[PDB]
């Protein structure tokens, strides 16, 4: 797949990279004085190698003592720093937000050069047994127990981590709680099922596993994770997520596990748009199963789902007003639009992330299947309940009829990055996602897909990876309009428009208008001003001038008008230049023949 | 008190040569007995000196006796091998003279394995008991241990190499001819696990060297309603009968012995997930694998008193009623209360209670969806006394399922523990799990070969928790406890390695371990800047507007200025006026909207950019003035052309 | 296909970002050249509705290079929207177009202060 | 060294310049052509051009040499628009009443 | 091909060409209208206008070449304009005391 060398070419943020181990050098060096000598290894050459390799050693390990004691500095320096903020809070300034935020941002670069430095140290200790292992498999001389000696002697690797990883969730943690009262980018990804595992293993060099178990154990049902989506009988909500519009409601009912969870997550995805941009503010809570039903159906007050939280009092009640008033507005929205469960989208998740540490976050979503839970076609597939029994997670769902159920062919990669300004995403998450695994697929849903598919006969606007299927994605190791929307389903895009648009809208039409004007200023000199024979050039300058402006609003309000509601607008002009030309030389001649008739005729 | 089943267990042709464990007690006991009203130095430099001399007989008799026997038989079974060659002897072989020679083999070699079994248990005991009694006196693990190291066979729970032995002549035999087949004594997705102990200096280095190969598992806490500690503490509550059935059945190999324990993580005041676990290794004749069957239930503190001291199926009824309400499929339902019934059942039968708690941290490192190798370390290993024996003063109430004592408020319960309630393990355990689902070798695992046989671990064969846990808190009570691991002598040691020994004196077992199996093998084959630009864009139409603005003021003053001179006066200061205000609100409207939009570029909140309104506005009043102006200038006030009237003449 | 391209190495068509800021520079030039033509324009027929017969004559000159422009203009609007629409570029055309029409501009000047000196 | 900002300086500073010769061509115009009353709108007009093209010319400079020197920032440009909205305003409705008025 | 630096070269010379044109249109339209003041006004102007006119376009052809050889043209532009704004004032404060004057 990749030799060592570039492995660590790949792992390194060129802060590390003159320091980790000549992996290819030693490699050089051992192949070519074999090769010198007819295959045969001496004394000399030994030395020679024990002294490329100690000097390698040293360099290691004084980096990364250096890089240890800078990380002591760092920690001690803000747990001091965190107990005074925390001290001032009694006094009469107290620190406030941003020096709380400051904090963390300061403990998250303490967290990512931790690791760094852990990756770093363990990359190293690998390299130096690589060549060890080389060395006295290639030559008939041992070489373990020396060097082993020489680096328990210089122990770079030896150096407990996870402490520091621990002291500094601790001091995050201790700091968000005491303070409360980057560039992100999430992109989705299409892996193919023979790509997956190689995918998978790339990600396993550089990320840890999430493992929702106590004992650490990978059951079956523990990265289990469905999500009942809900719907009107007209699925305005999937209109409203389809055609990003403003407050775009998305409410699911969803949980982990199998189905001997009591616990269901109701959340709601609100789509929020300024000219700044587009966000999406996600709010859930959890609500036992038993009641879900009830809340439904209002039978089960606000008050009564946030009572224990109230009477335990281990929440501010700046959160509890906020939950309840998610609450009241979820299941006002469910009781006013009449919405029903409509898709089931189940899938196995496995996240990478390493603890504490936000810069790259992974999440590899398998066996996604979507099943069609509403009765749009008179068949109660949900016995008034929120959710189907007749199936729980029990992959791949022999039971269902063929018509219910949508088993997505491919996996799907969430890639999420939180770049600090300064820096670049890591090289390796860079050649991942421009590999030949993965087929980027922005601004997939699996609520929309669910929709478009189970429900396509009950819609008429589809998104544009439905009829793109039947596409092979596989690509080999290293232009298409013709994706026509299907009879009857006009595929929706919407299109956002860059802010400074908004004013180049504008610019032109003034640019058209005050052209206007200046024909205006002829039109009415030769009318008000002008003698008999003059009026008859103004003739022409006055049709010029109203078809000028006549254009320039149309053209500009068709503009502002496209650019609301997300619609694809033509900016190019193939009327208006050529219009104005023909009409601007014709009324220079109609005028000109007027003056020139009345001179002969 | 071990000493009755030492007597029971007396086989007679070898009666002499069992230790004399009652009388090294009682030389032990002579300083309490003996000057019972006179308790000023009851152990003389003499008693130890007369005990020493009376352990090192006895240690000289016993393994003098084992080591004797073991070379015995080992002589038989060369005699037995001199006939694995020279095939026209091997075709004059006598299988019925085989058959006996091994019958009586693998006899000799049982009996054997249970003379050094209770001899060593009583060796230990008795060591203990002494370093007990008589701290200020020099400890005789030494002799013991010295002892055990000069043995041609290292005792550490795996079978001993006369059982390897007779099974590979009995597979010889039945290669021959297996005509009259054999005795029934005869013993033969597979998996393999190995377990270490890894010193505190070597773990840092040990997870490098796995975690080149396998990812680090990281505990993440699953959503729960406060979803709207770094890594956890496992605690283990391991149940046990007065007899302590269920320890003697899994250290003396008993296929199908199971372990019952209740396992969560935190602190119970959390009131997190409990889990009533039995879990069986299972290991048959005809079977080539270690097959493993775990049977879980999901328990709830409330229903735990009931269910495993009461004997009450109402925690059964209630889950089963809250799981099919839950919409529980039917087949696990069935599952679930078959598993409750053969829980309640073994708990009611072998009268299971819980006996100690074992915390620890665990460390995993597996390829998800990969079962193939899987790395477990366990650290901070710590056992807690939790047995309601002592009838007088119970640890823990009979009718509670655990202590009260350790499980407070108090945010240091451990101090709670007296001497001889606690116990902590030094080293880290590692167990490697191989899932060899294929029949053929091992399939470039070379890394788990090179951790094995490195200096970095110490292996100990069937190791196990639940037994170290029971040897080190009830092994020293002779009523509780009369067998003991074979590794207990090992913990007391610095398992640590020379590293550059590893290839001197390590490489000594590693090589010796290693010419063993190829000549096993050998063998075997014979047989931002967006705001900015916005901003600036904002600043150029302000400036765009105010040209308009200008433009409209230059035509309005020329026509104001020039309106007597016009051919219609009237309508040029009706257009005058007309210009005048749009040139008065274009001026008002371009500041308006360029301070409306300058506080949404700053306030950067608001949808859209644009303002319409103005634009739409001043261009139909410039249509509807000129508009106006040609219909003046060609109707009632300039009658010349009422429809299409002007034609080229003046 | 509402703009759903395919990137050169990947096999899912995803939609295409247009980028205005190309037709709108077409625009622009167009718009400028077009001012030039209006007032040239306006001039022209302002001195021929008005003017005396120095003026009549001399409002040719102005118009005439007026027509110039205005052609000169849609030619090279349309052409660089031509080019655009497939693949842009097109930069050495506008050299002797200006300067031609700037020499014009510049003749009809002096012929202009001509009559109007001599006469 | 970067010619798009200089050209941009000029740009804007031609920008102004088209302010200033509408208005002191309103206001030639009406000191050629126009009566007493209107010679005095001409005087106001073209002194409000006169004002427009000396802030453009100061403008012009002092940021052609802060591009020299520093590089960039125009976030400083917003009281000239202004003041030219205002005197636009306030210079139309005095000559409009001044006409009226006589 | 990078003709970015030459686009905003040619907006920089449309802009001076929208000043001249303006300009010289303005002094035409002075010159056939007006009396012997406003000739002479007139000729001032369009001096003005045309010698803008051709300094414009000898610049222009002269930093498109320098883009082509280097990529940046001549930035003396601390005087061109300063001498246009200088010529500007003259003319209109000349027009105005021959005004006064007759
Ligand atoms: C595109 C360029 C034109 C627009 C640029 C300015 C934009 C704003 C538009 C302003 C329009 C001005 C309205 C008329 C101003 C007063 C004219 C007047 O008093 O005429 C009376 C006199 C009357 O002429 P007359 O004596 O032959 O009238 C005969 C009628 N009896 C017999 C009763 C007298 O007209 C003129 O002498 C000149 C009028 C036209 C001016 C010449 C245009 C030159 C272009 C540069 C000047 C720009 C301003 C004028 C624009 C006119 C465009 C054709
Ligand atoms: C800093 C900038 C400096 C100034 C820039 C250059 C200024 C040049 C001055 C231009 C004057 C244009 C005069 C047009 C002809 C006058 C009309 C006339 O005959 O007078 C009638 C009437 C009177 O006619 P009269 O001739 O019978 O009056 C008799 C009185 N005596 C004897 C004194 C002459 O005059 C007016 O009231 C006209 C009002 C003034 C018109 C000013 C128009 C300015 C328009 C500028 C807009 C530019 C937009 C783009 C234009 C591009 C070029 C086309
Ligand atoms: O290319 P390298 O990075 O130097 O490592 C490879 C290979 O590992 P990879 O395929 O993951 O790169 C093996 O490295 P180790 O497992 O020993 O650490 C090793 O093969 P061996 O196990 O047989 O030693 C050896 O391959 P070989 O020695 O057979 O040539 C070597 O490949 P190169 O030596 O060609 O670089
Ligand atoms: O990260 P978020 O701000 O929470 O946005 C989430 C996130 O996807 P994106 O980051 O790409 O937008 C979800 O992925 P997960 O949180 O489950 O890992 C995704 O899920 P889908 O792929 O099913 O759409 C959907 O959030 P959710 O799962 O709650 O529906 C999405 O929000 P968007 O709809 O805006 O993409
Ligand atoms: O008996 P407890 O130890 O106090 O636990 C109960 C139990 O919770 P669980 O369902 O999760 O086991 C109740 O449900 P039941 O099984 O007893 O029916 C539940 O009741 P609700 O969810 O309906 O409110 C809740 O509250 P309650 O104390 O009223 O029984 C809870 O109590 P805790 O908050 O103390 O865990």
């Amino acid at each position: 797949m990749a030799k060592f060398g570039e492995h660590l070419s790949k792992s390194l943020i060129r802060q590390y990279s003159y320091y980790y181990i000549s992996y290819d050098d030693l490699k050089t060096e051992l192949e070519d004085n074999l090769s010198k000598n007819n295959g045969q290894w001496t004394q000399e050459l030994e030395t020679d190698f024990l002294e490329s390799l100690e000097i390698e050693l040293d360099k290691v390990y004084t980096f990364c003592k250096v890089k240890h004691s800078e990380v002591f500095r760092r920690v001690k320096e803000v747990q001091e720093q965190v107990q005074h903020t925390v001290r001032l809070l009694d006094s009469n300034n107290p620190p406030t937000q941003l020096d709380f935020e400051i904090l963390e941002e300061e403990l998250s670069d303490i967290i990512a050069d931790v690791h760094d430095l852990a990756k770093f140290s363990r990359l190293n200790y690998t390299g130096f047994q690589k060549i060890i292992k080389k060395h006295d498999k290639k030559t008939g001389f041992i070489l373990k127990p020396v060097f082993q000696v020489r680096l328990d002697s210089k122990p770079f690797f030896k150096e407990n981590y996870d402490e520091l990883v621990v002291k500094i969730s601790q001091l995050y943690d201790i700091a968000r709680t005491s303070g409360r009262p980057f560039v992100r980018q999430t992109t989705k990804y299409w892996v193919h099922p023979d790509n997956i595992t190689e995918l998978k293993l790339i990600i396993l060099k550089h990320l840890p596993v999430l493992v929702f178990n106590t004992n650490k154990e990978f059951e079956r049902e523990d990265s289990a994770i469905t999500s009942i989506y809900f719907d009107n009988e007209n699925l305005d909500l999937y209109y409203g997520r389809l055609r990003k519009d403003e407050g775009a409601e998305a409410h699911a009912l969803a949980w982990y596990g199998g189905m001997s969870t009591d616990t269901i997550f109701v959340e709601r995805k609100t789509h929020r748009e300024d000219w700044t941009g587009e966000k999406s503010v996600k709010a859930r809570f959890a609500l036992k199963e038993r009641h879900v039903n009830d809340f439904l159906k209002g039978k089960y007050t606000v008050d009564q789902v946030f009572a224990k939280m109230r009477k335990e009092g281990k929440k501010p009640m700046n959160e509890i007003e906020n939950l309840e008033a998610l609450a009241s507005e979820i299941q006002y929205v469910m009781l006013k639009k009449k919405l029903r469960p409509v898709v089931r989208s189940f899938y196995n998740r496995t996240a990478f992330q390493l603890p504490g540490d936000a810069r790259v976050r992974i999440s590899l979503d398998t066996e996604l299947t979507m099943v069609r839970e509403d009765n749009f076609d008179g068949v109660d597939r949900t016995h008034k309940n929120w959710r189907r029994t007749d199936i729980g997670v029990d992959w791949p769902f022999k039971q269902l009829d063929d018509k219910d159920i949508c088993r997505f062919p491919y996996a799907v990669l969430n890639v999420k990055l939180q770049t600090q300004l300064g820096q670049e995403p890591p090289e390796w998450v860079r050649e991942l996602v421009g590999s030949h695994l993965v087929e980027p697929v922005p601004k997939f849903s699996k609520f929309i897909h669910g929709v478009a598919t189970l429900l396509n006969d009950k819609v008429d606007s589809i998104p544009f990876w439905l009829p793109q299927m039947d596409v092979d994605i596989r690509k080999p190791p290293l232009f298409d309009t013709q994706i026509r929307a299907p009879p009857g389903k006009t595929i929706c895009v919407p299109v956002r428009v860059e802010p400074k648009v908004y004013f180049a809208t504008e610019r032109t039409y003034l640019s058209w208008l005050s052209i206007s004007i200046l024909l205006g200023g002829v039109s009415t000199t030769l009318l008000t001003y002008g003698s008999p024979t003059a009026m008859i050039g103004s003739i022409g300058f006055f049709i010029t001038s109203l078809a000028v402006l006549i254009r320039t609003v149309m053209v500009y309000a068709k503009r502002v008008v496209n650019i609301r509601l997300k619609r694809a607008v033509d900016y190019e002009d193939k009327i208006g230049p050529g219009m104005v030309s023909v009409f601007l030389i014709l009324s220079i001649l109609f005028s000109f023949f007027c003056n020139l008739v009345a001179k002969l005729e | 008190l071990f000493g009755i089943k030492l007597a029971n267990d007396v086989y007679p042709p070898w009666k002499d040569s069992y230790i004399d464990y009652e009388r090294l007690k009682k030389l032990l006991k002579e300083s309490v007995i003996h000057d019972g009203r006179s308790s000023v130095d009851s152990w003389s430099e003499r008693n130890e000196s007369d005990f020493v001399e009376a352990l090192d007989k006895e240690l000289e008799k016993v393994y003098t006796f084992q080591i004797s026997k073991y070379n015995a038989v080992l002589r038989k079974l060369d005699d037995l091998e001199e006939n694995t060659k020279s095939a026209e002897k091997i075709q004059k072989i006598n299988s019925e003279q085989f058959k006996n020679t091994l019958e009586e083999c693998l006899d000799e070699a049982q009996r054997l394995d249970n003379f050094d079994r209770l001899n060593f248990t009583g060796f230990i005991k008795i060591v203990k008991k002494h370093d007990k009694l008589h701290p200020n006196y020099p400890s005789v693990k030494s002799l013991l241990q010295v002892r055990l190291k000069e043995l041609p066979f290292n005792n550490s729970e795996e079978y001993s190499p006369l059982l390897y032995r007779i099974s590979y002549l009995y597979e010889f035999l039945r290669s021959n001819y297996d005509h009259p087949n054999t005795v029934s004594k005869s013993l033969a997705a597979s998996f393999k696990s190995y377990k270490f102990w890894v010193h505190d200096d070597n773990i840092m280095e040990v997870k490098a060297r796995i975690l080149r190969h396998l990812p680090a598992l990281v505990y993440a806490s699953v959503p729960n309603e406060n979803d709207d500690s770094y890594d956890p503490t496992i605690t283990t509550l391991y149940f046990d009968n007065d007899f302590f059935d269920l320890y003697n059945n899994r250290l003396l190999k008993i296929s199908g012995a199971p372990t019952l324990r209740l396992r969560w993580i935190g602190k119970l005041l959390d009131k997190p997930d409990i889990f009533l676990e039995k879990r069986t290794f299972t290991e048959n004749t005809e079977t080539g694998n270690s097959s493993f069957e775990e049977i879980r239930l999901q328990m709830k503190a409330k229903f735990i008193n009931n269910f495993i001291f009461k004997n009450d199926p109402s925690y059964k009824n209630y889950l089963i009623n809250q799981l099919r309400e839950r919409g529980t499929q039917k087949e696990e339902l069935e599952k679930l209360s078959r598993d409750f019934d053969n829980i309640q059942n073994f708990i009611v039968e072998e009268k299971l209670q819980p006996v100690l708690r074992a915390t620890y941290n665990r460390t995993a490192f597996q390829i998800p969806g990969d079962q193939s190798i899987r790395v477990t370390i366990d650290s901070n290993i710590m056992y807690i006394r939790e047995d309601s024996l002592d009838k007088n003063r119970p640890i823990r109430n009979p009718e509670n399922w655990h202590r009260d004592d350790i499980d407070s408020n108090i945010p240091n319960p451990l101090r709670f523990l007296r001497a001889g309630e606690y116990s902590k393990f030094p080293y880290s355990v590692m167990e490697i799990k191989v899932i060899n689902q294929d029949n053929s070798q091992m399939p470039n695992y070379e890394w788990i070969k090179d951790l094995t046989n490195s200096h970095l671990v110490n292996e100990v064969p069937k190791f196990s928790l639940y037994l170290q846990g029971v040897a080190s808190l009830f092994g020293e009570d002779d009523k509780y406890v009369n067998i003991l691991p074979f590794w207990l002598p090992d913990l007391e040691t610095d398992i640590r390695k020379n590293p550059q020994e590893a290839y001197e004196e390590e490489k000594k077992t590693l090589q010796k371990q290693k010419s063993i199996h190829d000549k096993l093998d050998n063998m075997r084959r014979l047989s931002v800047k967006v705001e900015a630009k916005v901003w600036l864009a904002n600043e150029r139409t302000f400036n765009r507007w105010l040209s308009v603005t200008t433009l409209l003021s230059v035509l309005t003053f020329s026509i104001y200025n020039s309106v007597q001179k016009a051919e219609f006066p009237q309508l040029a200061d009706l257009l005058a006026y007309v210009y005048f205000f749009l040139t008065l609100f274009c001026g008002v409207w371009a500041y308006r909207t360029y301070l409306k939009r300058l506080t949404l570029i700053k306030g950067r909140s608001g949808k859209h950019l644009d303002a319409p309104v103005g634009p739409i506005l001043v261009a139909v009043v410039l249509i509807v003035t000129l508009v106006v102006n040609f219909s003046v200038a060609f109707k009632e006030a300039a009658r010349r052309e009422r429809g299409l009237v002007n034609v080229s003449s003046q | 296909a509402p703009l759903l391209q395919r990137t050169p190495g990947k096999k899912i068509a995803l939609p295409t970002r247009v980028e205005p800021k190309v037709f709108f520079a077409n625009e622009r030039t167009f718009l400028s050249w077009l001012n030039f033509t209006v007032m040239l324009g306006g001039l022209g027929v302002g001195l021929l509705n008005f003017g005396d017969k120095i003026g009549r004559v001399s409002a040719g000159l102005f118009t005439f290079v007026a027509m110039g422009t205005m052609i000169y203009a849609l030619v090279t609007y349309h052409w660089r929207a031509a080019a655009i629409r497939r693949r842009g570029s097109g930069p050495y055309d506008d050299r002797l177009g200006p300067t031609l029409l700037c020499f014009f501009l510049l003749v009809a000047v002096i012929i202009n202060f001509i009559l109007r000196l001599k006469y």
